[PDB]
């Protein structure tokens, strides 16, 4: 059946991220991996990103919100990094890999 | 206009601001304190040995 | 110069009917503007609180030189004239000019200079690799204390 | 046990009015200085 | 050379770099106020240190009254003596909410920040612990008596360990004499520390609540925080001094008002609110060098924190299992807090052991586990 699906759209909605506009990739730790990850990102995505975020913070220093309207949407949230990050990783474990045998 | 004549002759120049701040403070002394004193032995009238003092300042044996 | 604070920058006065701004703008890399800006404010602060005698002498030299420099063809002449009567209703000569020029002293500029700069809130513009440059409030309080 | 049981009264009370004065003006000048930031907006304009 | 001479100079590019021109989230909350509190709080316990000092005997038979001496005597001596004991308490307060918003907010992240800020943790309460057997009433001798006596507990350094440290056979004027001097010392390491510590911060910069860069907006320290940070001062010191002066005795033991007697145990011995939580958590183990372990643990704990984290997110912003697990905790140490108070019996014996079960439960199982379980709520 539906239940992943209605469990992971109710936790997305829970976290709230997307009441500032942010999506969930635009959330993550920046580690090691989505640093090199975000490098990658192509030019258009990188600066939507980053009014998204500029755009949260100054939420955030405001104790606002989003209108409603202006939510990002469950089935909306495009997981622009998530294709290069995953990418960043495979490499990195072959290379892991690689030097250890 | 005060807060015209205010800002132009107190507020302006940092050196008669400083100046204000300081007489301020002289005057805001003097007068927080005895409202202060007042406030509080009035809260406590007759209890103070300033208030049963007479009693035995130069009126006993 | 010393410091290498900028590609270069110009003051101005620009009038008009009822109002006007008077400021400056100048162009530097990424990682000078804020000090130009210190520099800048420092010097417009000077103007309101320590203009010499020496620096208004000169200066009335180069803006006499300038008004001159205006009236330098046929072109220049009739768009001063084209101006001063739309702007001063009649034309005001080199002579009156020159009269105006040489009334102002250090005490004079001074005076006007703290009347129309200190301690105001100024209008700003910036536009590029602009973030050395920051806060308003950081700005602002540039506009008082030499 | 505590002889200045009044005194330590009458300083309170001197120093909840200076407190309350002082937490008062401090907030603006605090709200004053953010206004700034507070009422600030920006836009996104691409060349897209 | 540099125009202003607030970037060229070695000193004033010191106090420029790290309090004026300093590079601040826009959006950090007040949460972030209390690293300039525990600041200010520390330079305010030496200087109402160093004035007690001045007036005080570090002698067993004058020890008690020196300190009645400067109470009754002393101009203000009242007034000083109040503020350090009070002093003391805010200074715990302020650091457990440092320390509440860094874990929410996953600030141990920046590993050197958060391990000296242990190391801060561990000095201050030593410093708490010998400043406290000052004044040499009952509760200070049965404290230093009862808590330097676990050390004996340890294997063979042990039973040595401990008369080294008291210089004796028992808690006596040598044990005294060299707590003066260790509680006159530690401030000051703790000052110097304080220095590593945001030395190691500005390294990387203040973290922010929603835990992403905030290199997009970044404010200059002065004005915003400095106003921010002395409005967050006069806001706590309302209440601080509040109850300092109107409830003197509120936070004190009684038991404390009595000089030392060596022949007199006190019913109820038992530590000032700031270690209470500890206390329980000690008593919990009953088998003395288990229950020491228990405390030791309780607090070394804090430096394993960094390596728990299984979070994609920073923060605890957008994680609501997190957030109530949190909270969780935070209740689970009033728990304790109220059980250390209680006497060793039913129902307080059980319930004190669930909470310190819980309480590591909590850190070490649970924490990581839901962490994981949220990442793939995610779809991570
Ligand atoms: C009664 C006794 C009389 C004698 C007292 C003399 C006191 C002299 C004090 C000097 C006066 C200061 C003058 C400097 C002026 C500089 C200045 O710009 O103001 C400070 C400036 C304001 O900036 P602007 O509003 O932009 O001003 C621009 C005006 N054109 O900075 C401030 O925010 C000042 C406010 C400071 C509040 C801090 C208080 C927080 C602490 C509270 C607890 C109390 C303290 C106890 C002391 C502890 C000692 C152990
Ligand atoms: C240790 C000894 C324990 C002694 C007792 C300590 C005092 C306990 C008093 C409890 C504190 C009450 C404070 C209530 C705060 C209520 C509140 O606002 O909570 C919600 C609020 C929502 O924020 P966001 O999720 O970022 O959302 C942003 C959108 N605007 O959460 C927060 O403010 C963040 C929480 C930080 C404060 C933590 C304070 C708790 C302190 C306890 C110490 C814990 C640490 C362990 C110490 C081990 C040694
Ligand atoms: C002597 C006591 C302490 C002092 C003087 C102190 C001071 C500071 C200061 C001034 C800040 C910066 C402003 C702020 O975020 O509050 C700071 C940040 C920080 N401190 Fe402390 N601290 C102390 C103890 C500790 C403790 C016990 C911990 C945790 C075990 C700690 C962890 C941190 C961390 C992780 C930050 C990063 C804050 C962030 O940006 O997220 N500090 N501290
Ligand atoms: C991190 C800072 C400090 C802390 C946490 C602190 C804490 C304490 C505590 C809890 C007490 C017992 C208070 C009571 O009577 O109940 C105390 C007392 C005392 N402290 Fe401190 N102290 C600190 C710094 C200092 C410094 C720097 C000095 C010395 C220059 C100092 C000198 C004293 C003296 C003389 C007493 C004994 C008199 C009294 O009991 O009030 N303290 N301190
Ligand atoms: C000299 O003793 C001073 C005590 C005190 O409360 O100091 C403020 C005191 C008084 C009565 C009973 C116990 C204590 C000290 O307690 C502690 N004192 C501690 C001192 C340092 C550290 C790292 C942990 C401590 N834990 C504890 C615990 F409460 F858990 F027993
Ligand atoms: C000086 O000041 C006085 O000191 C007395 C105690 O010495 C207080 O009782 C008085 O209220 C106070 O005004
Ligand atoms: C938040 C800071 C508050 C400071 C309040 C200062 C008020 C203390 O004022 C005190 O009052 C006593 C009683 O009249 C006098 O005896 C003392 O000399 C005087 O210093």
């Amino acid at each position: 059946g539906r239940l992943m699906d209605r469990i992971r759209k109710w936790y997305y909605n829970a976290a709230g991220f997307n009441k500032y506009g942010l999506m969930r990739d635009d959330t993550l730790y920046e580690d090691d991996d989505v640093k090199e990850a975000l490098k990658r990102l192509p030019e258009d995505l990188y600066n939507e990103r980053m009014f998204r975020i500029k755009r949260a913070l100054d939420l955030s220093l405001k104790h606002r919100i989003l209108p409603k309207e202006q939510w990002v949407k469950y089935e909306e949230d495009k997981p622009y990094l998530e294709p290069y990050l995953k990418e960043v990783i495979r490499e990195r474990l072959e290379r892991e890999a690689w030097n250890k045998k | 206009a005060l807060l015209r004549q205010a800002y132009s002759a107190l507020f302006r120049r940092t050196s008669t601001f400083a100046l204000t701040v300081v007489l301020g403070a002289v005057l805001f002394e003097r007068a927080f304190d005895q409202g202060a004193d007042a406030i509080f032995e009035h809260l406590n009238e007759g209890k103070l040995w300033k208030h049963i003092k007479h009693k035995y300042e130069a009126s006993e044996e | 110069v010393e410091h290498k604070l900028c590609h270069s920058f110009q003051t101005f006065n620009t009038s008009y009917s009822d109002t006007g701004l008077f400021g400056f703008h100048f162009v530097a890399d990424p990682l000078s503007i804020d000090d130009m800006m210190f520099c800048a404010q420092g010097e417009w602060m000077r103007l309101c609180t320590s203009t010499t005698e020496s620096e208004v002498k000169r200066a009335k030299n180069h803006l006499r030189s300038a008004m001159v420099a205006q009236l330098d063809g046929t072109t220049p002449v009739c768009e001063t004239i084209g101006s001063h009567l739309l702007n001063y209703g009649r034309r005001i000569s080199l002579e009156e000019w020159d009269s105006r020029i040489s009334a102002v002293d250090a005490r004079m500029v001074r005076d006007v200079c703290s009347k129309y700069i200190y301690d105001k809130c100024p209008a700003l513009a910036a536009v590029g690799p602009i973030e050395q440059l920051l806060d308003y409030n950081r700005i602002r309080s540039g506009m008082y204390w030499i | 046990a505590e002889p200045e049981h009044d005194q330590r009264k009458r300083m309170g009370l001197k120093m909840l009015l200076i407190s309350a004065l002082l937490t008062s003006l401090l907030y603006y000048m605090k709200r004053h200085k953010w206004s700034v930031l507070k009422s600030r907006k920006m836009a996104y304009r691409p060349p897209k | 050379m540099a125009p202003n001479i607030r970037k060229s100079h070695p000193l004033l590019k010191m106090i420029n770099n790290s309090l004026i021109d300093l590079p601040a989230p826009s959006n950090i909350s007040a949460w972030w106020n209390f690293g300039s509190l525990l600041a200010v709080c520390l330079m305010t316990q030496i200087l109402t240190g160093l004035l007690l000092a001045m007036h005080y005997t570090a002698d067993t038979s004058l020890a008690f009254s020196s300190v009645a001496h400067t109470c009754r005597n002393v101009q203000y001596g009242w007034l000083i003596r109040n503020l350090h004991a009070n002093g003391a308490s805010f200074f715990f307060i302020c650091i457990f909410l440092h320390i509440g918003r860094g874990l929410y907010y996953g600030s141990y992240l920046y590993k050197e920040t958060w391990n000296t800020g242990v190391i801060l943790l561990l000095t201050l309460m030593a410093t708490a612990f010998v400043g406290y057997v000052l004044p040499w009433g009952q509760m200070s001798f049965w404290g230093a008596t009862v808590i330097t006596n676990l050390f004996s507990a340890i294997p063979y350094i042990g039973h040595t360990l401990v008369e080294w440290a008291w210089g004796g056979f028992s808690v006596d004027n040598p044990t005294l004499t060299r707590f003066f001097a260790l509680h006159f010392l530690l401030p000051f390491a703790i000052a110097g520390i304080t220095i590593i510590h945001l030395t190691f911060l500005h390294e990387s910069g203040s973290n922010n609540p929603l835990g992403i860069s905030s290199d997009s907006d970044k404010i200059p320290f002065h004005p915003y925080y400095s106003f921010k940070d002395i409005l967050g001062l006069t806001l706590m010191l309302t209440p601080f001094l509040t109850l300092a002066l109107f409830s003197p005795n509120l936070l004190g033991d009684p038991e404390n008002f009595t000089p030392a007697n060596p022949l007199v145990t006190p019913p109820h011995i038992k530590p000032e609110w700031y270690f209470l939580f500890a206390y329980a958590i000690l008593r919990s183990i009953p088998n003395k060098l288990g229950g020491v372990l228990a405390l030791a643990a309780s607090v070394l704990i804090l430096f394993l924190i960094p390596f728990l984290h299984k979070s994609k997110q920073r923060t605890m912003t957008f994680r609501p299992l997190s957030q109530t697990l949190f909270w969780l905790l935070v209740a689970n140490l009033l728990i304790l807090t109220w059980i250390g108070s209680q006497p060793v019996e039913h129902p307080f014996i059980i319930i004190g052991q669930m909470a310190s079960l819980s309480y590591f439960t909590i850190l070490l199982i649970l924490f990581p586990t839901i962490g994981t379980l949220e990442n793939k709520m995610l779809n991570y």
